[PDB]
Order: structure tokens, then C-alpha cells, then sequence
């Protein structure tokens, strides 16, 4: 299934990666949480 | 076929794999902001207990020059 | 494409969708505390 | 059934959909991300700031009354 397969194929692979760039995002903004913490003490 | 193209079983695969990594992000994220809030109300605290120690001082300077105003004259 | 595929794909890509929609809702909930962090020197 | 099975064009849809929105939601974090960064500096000097003019308002403080006590 060329085109669509194709292209399902594509659209999985870029929605997978992306969801891996946020994971990014969230797990620098829980490093910058914890350095709160720290400003408190 | 193409090594490069998925065959329905890899998709469905893919599929289950993004579903399982959404559900993790969501309840990471859940568990970012309760981090959120506890951050801010932790802040919060010790901000204003800055403020009211700042504001001892400065009221007690404030008391100490009068007298030496008015003891002094 | 088969039925039980699409059926199996259908079925995820709704789940995909609707969690989704509760992550952009976290991410509200996130970006409206940030928004109180700026107040918290002002008085 | 019929109705609620997506087709392949209606699937690759979805596909696009989500990916932006995604996109959305990593782009709106990085930016989180820098406030929080400039939130942190913010905090952090301000904080300096204070405890500054606090032992300033001690010391202040504190050289009042060696000095009303100094006479006689």
C-alpha cells in the first residue's frame, strides 16, 4: 500500500519523534523545579 | 516490500508504542504540575517570610533613630 | 488495510487524540501557575 | 462500526493533527522552560536583594543604639 502505507509510515515515525522532543522539554522544566526547591533552603 | 515502509503489523506495533509513551507523558506531566503547585506555594511562603523579616528591621531601624532623634535633642 | 487493522488503528488514534487533549490540559494548568511565579516579588 | 472505523485518508488525517499539536505543546514547554529560567534569576537576585537591605536595616539598627547609649 504505497502513498499510504507510505505515508501512515512517515506521519508514525514524525509524531514519534516529537513526542520524544517533548518528554525533552518536560524533563528539563522537572530539572528547573528541582532547583527550586533548592532556592528555598 | 520496502525495509523503509511499515507492513500493517509494524503500524499497529507503532501505534501501541505511542499509545503506552502518551499515557507515561500524561501522567508525567500530572506529576509536573502537583511539582508546579508545590514549587509555587513553597515560594510563596518564603517570599513572604522574607518580606516580614525585612520589615522587622526595618521598622526596629525606624524606632531606633527616633529615639536617637528625640534623646538626643 | 484490513478491517481489524483499522478497527485496531481507528481505536488508537482516538485514544491518541483524547490523550492528547488531557496533556494540552496539563499543559494550561502549567503555563497558568508560570503565569502567578511573576507575581510573587511584586506587591 | 461502518461509521466508526476510520479510512486510511481519514487516518493519515488524524496523523497530521496530532503531530501538530504536538509540535504545539513541545514549542509552548521550551518556552516554559526559558521563563521559568528567568523566573528562577529573578527570584534568586530578588532574594539577594533583600537579605541585603535586611542586614543593612540590622546593622542600621544596631549602630543606633551603640550610639544613643554611647552618651553618656
Amino acid at each position: 500500500s504505497s502513498n499510504t502505507l507510505v505515508e501512515m509510515t512517515l506521519g508514525m515515525k514524525k509524531l514519534k519523534e516529537e513526542m520524544e522532543g517533548v518528554v525533552k522539554e518536560l524533563a528539563e522544566n522537572n530539572h528547573i523545579l528541582e532547583r527550586f526547591g533548592s532556592l528555598t533552603m | 516490500p520496502n525495509l523503509d515502509t511499515f507492513t500493517p503489523e509494524e503500524l499497529l506495533q507503532q501505534m501501541k508504542e505511542l499509545l503506552t509513551k502518551n499515557h507515561q507523558l500524561k501522567e508525567a506531566m500530572k506529576l509536573n504540575n502537583q511539582a508546579m503547585k508545590g514549587r509555587f506555594e513553597e515560594l510563596s511562603a518564603w517570599t513572604e517570610k522574607q518580606k516580614e523579616e525585612r520589615q522587622f528591621f526595618e521598622i526596629q531601624s525606624k524606632e531606633a533613630k527616633e529615639r536617637l532623634m528625640a534623646l538626643s535633642h
